[PDB]
RNA sequence: UGUCCUACGCCGGCAGGCGCGGGUAACCCGUUGAACCCCAUUCGUGAUGGGGAUCGGGGAUUGCAAUUAUUCCCC
RNA sequence: AGUGGAGCCUGCGGCUUAAUUUGACUCAACACGGGAAACCUCACCCGGCCCGGACACGGACAGGAUUGACAGAUUGAUAGC
């Protein structure tokens, strides 16, 4: 009816927005129950990214934070990955709506970082691009105790240790589970005949730096081991160095 | 001073479409498309600097970037600067140059003088 | 919570969005 | 290779406007009697979800929803 | 070539407006009703009625905006 | 048949400009950048808001840190930046 053709207008405002205040139709988006009609008669997919941040500015800011979920796994994320993926950098205004989904972090660790290690696609520069944004904002170690041992139990790929690695300089004090299940990762590539590269030996290394001290002796003794069976000629002295030197409790 | 045989008090005392008839076709057809919320927000700024004036004393300036306004008759007395891209230039509104526009009274180019020419 | 997660106004804005649609050439006051 | 001088030169950027500074906001809410009863001061409001707990700005001659934006005369 | 290409009628000096139909196309534009060329009129060897630049006024469309002439029409 | 002589238009040098954005200089430099640019298409100029990393140290924050914001007053911009 006439919501329908209004909503086609704020659709046209939509696509070429560069600056200013939008109309207050798409400030209430949040406060309507038929949401996703409404959402796809606006046309996420041919919006702006200064439009997109303010739609992730909007949507963020209005609690419920299944809704900032869904609306970060369904729209802000695979217009992040297409964005990676063609102009090889993130955009200046897409980048502050990831800093602006990071101001929720429960819907941005389910909605934004776990599908991304899920899909499998992931990249390198995805990895690099999205591990900094968490590296600049300050994370609930809750949240980030759960993220790691969400991404500790996945299946491996090259873009996991970049997040892992990215998540252990933030130094925060570790739940033992969480640790644990580090270990028992590590340990799982013991057997593994891959040539591992760099950024596993680097995460390995993060992790020999900040938490040697609340390591106990049988799984240092089996990171010894681990060492011993997957070396390298420059990290594997300094990781068995690091860990030589290490006082319990 | 008179303007299509008609003089100044009955310009000003002339309800709008009555204008719609006096002027030149660009003017007719750009106050018929209607004046954007920009040009209206101009209009209260130098009526606004009118009417706080002293009787003897000339309005203060009002400084723009406005080059498409159409001089109507209500802006007669008006103490204007325009912007040409890279200073403003301040003008009185002299009635007899209502059916023009305000961004020729800028120009935003200098006139050429030609120099010794190099090695070409 | 992780691993085991998976009108009178709208009519008023509408009406708002009209009355800005319309101001933004007002082709009628003097 | 060959490096370069780094100019310094000197710029005051230590001036930045902030929102000022309220304190204790809660004590203009209630008012209370020596008996130990509640006055509320400001209008309650009456909305789908932020009732019973959310105040009103009061304005020179109207009150207004900070939660959802409702807008009183 | 075409969902902007336009058929028809009316208001128009003319640019153009109004009401209506066809064509997502060997169908409707469109038997594409082209221009040179041909036949009659005036001009009659001169800066000429050749040549049209440059200017002075009006009018109408395109487009948020035509002032530094967007374009077109008429003296 | 012309071009080169004339008026106009366009290209490259040069001259102006705050800017007159830009690679190529006897074919392959010369209506090539689908480039017939009034906003974008612009690479140029004159102004004006905004913020610009992690880590370490020192503060404040639960006696709210910070986020979101209707109406009105401002500056050249409907700047709750
Ligand atoms: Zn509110």
């Amino acid at each position: 009816p006439r919501v329908l053709e209004v909503y086609r207008g704020v659709r046209e405002v939509l696509s070429k927005y560069r600056s200013g205040k939008l109309p207050k139709a798409f400030k209430i988006i949040p406060a309507l129950s038929n949401w996703e009609q409404i959402l796809y008669v606006t046309e996420p997919e041919a919006w702006t990214a200064a439009a997109m941040y303010q739609a992730t500015r909007i949507f963020a800011s209005n609690l419920k934070e299944r809704m900032a979920q869904r609306f970060y796994n369904l729209v802000l994320l695979p217009r992040v990955r297409d964005d990676v993926a063609e102009y090889k950098r993130l955009n200046f205004h897409l980048y502050m709506a990831l800093k602006k989904a990071l101001f929720k972090p429960g819907a941005w660790f389910k909605g934004i970082l776990i599908p991304l290690c899920e899909s499998g696609t992931c990249t390198l520069r995805e990895a690099i691009i999205v591990g900094s944004i968490i590296t600049k904002c300050s994370i609930p170690v809750l949240h980030s105790s759960a993220a790691m041992l969400k991404i500790a139990e996945m299946e491996y790929s090259g873009a996991n240790s970049i997040f892992l690695r990215l998540l252990l300089d933030k130094k925060y004090a570790l739940p033992y589970r969480v640790l644990d299940a580090l270990v028992f990762h590590f340990l799982g590539f013991r057997t593994e005949k891959r040539e591992l590269p760099v950024l596993w030996h680097q995460c390995l290394l993060t992790l020999v730096q900040r938490y040697k001290a609340d390591l106990a002796t049988d799984q240092k003794e089996a990171l010894l081991e681990l060492l011993r069976l997957q070396p390298h000629p420059q990290l594997s002295p300094e990781i068995r160095r690091e860990l030589q030197s290490a006082v319990p409790r | 001073f008179t303007y299509r045989g008609v003089d100044l008090d009955q310009l000003l005392d002339m309800s709008y479409e009555q204008l719609m008839q006096l002027y030149s076709a660009r003017q007719r057809r750009r106050l018929n498309r209607g004046l954007r919320r920009k040009q209206h927000s101009l209009l209260k700024r130098l009526r606004k600097a009118k009417k706080e004036a002293p009787p003897m004393e000339k309005p203060e300036v009002v400084k723009t970037h406005l080059r498409d306004m159409i001089i109507l008759p209500e802006m007669v007395g008006s103490m204007v600067g325009v912007y040409n891209g890279k200073t403003f230039n301040q003008v009185e509104i002299k009635p007899e140059m209502i059916g023009h526009y305000l961004g020729e009274f800028s120009i935003t180019y200098k006139p050429v003088k030609h120099g010794r020419p190099g090695i070409g | 919570k992780f691993y085991e997660q998976y009108s009178n106004r709208l009519q008023e804005v509408l009406n708002d969005y009209y009355k800005e649609k319309a101001e933004n050439c007002v082709k009628l006051n003097t | 290779a060959k490096k370069r001088k780094k100019k310094s030169y000197t710029t005051p950027k230590k001036n930045k406007h902030k929102r000022k500074k309220v304190k204790l906001a809660v004590l203009k809410y209630y008012k209370v009697d020596e008996n130990g009863k509640i006055s509320r001061l400001r209008r309650e409001c009456p909305s789908d979800e932020c009732g019973a707990g959310v105040f009103m700005a009061s304005h020179f001659d109207r009150h207004y929803c900070g939660k959802c934006c409702l807008t009183y005369c």
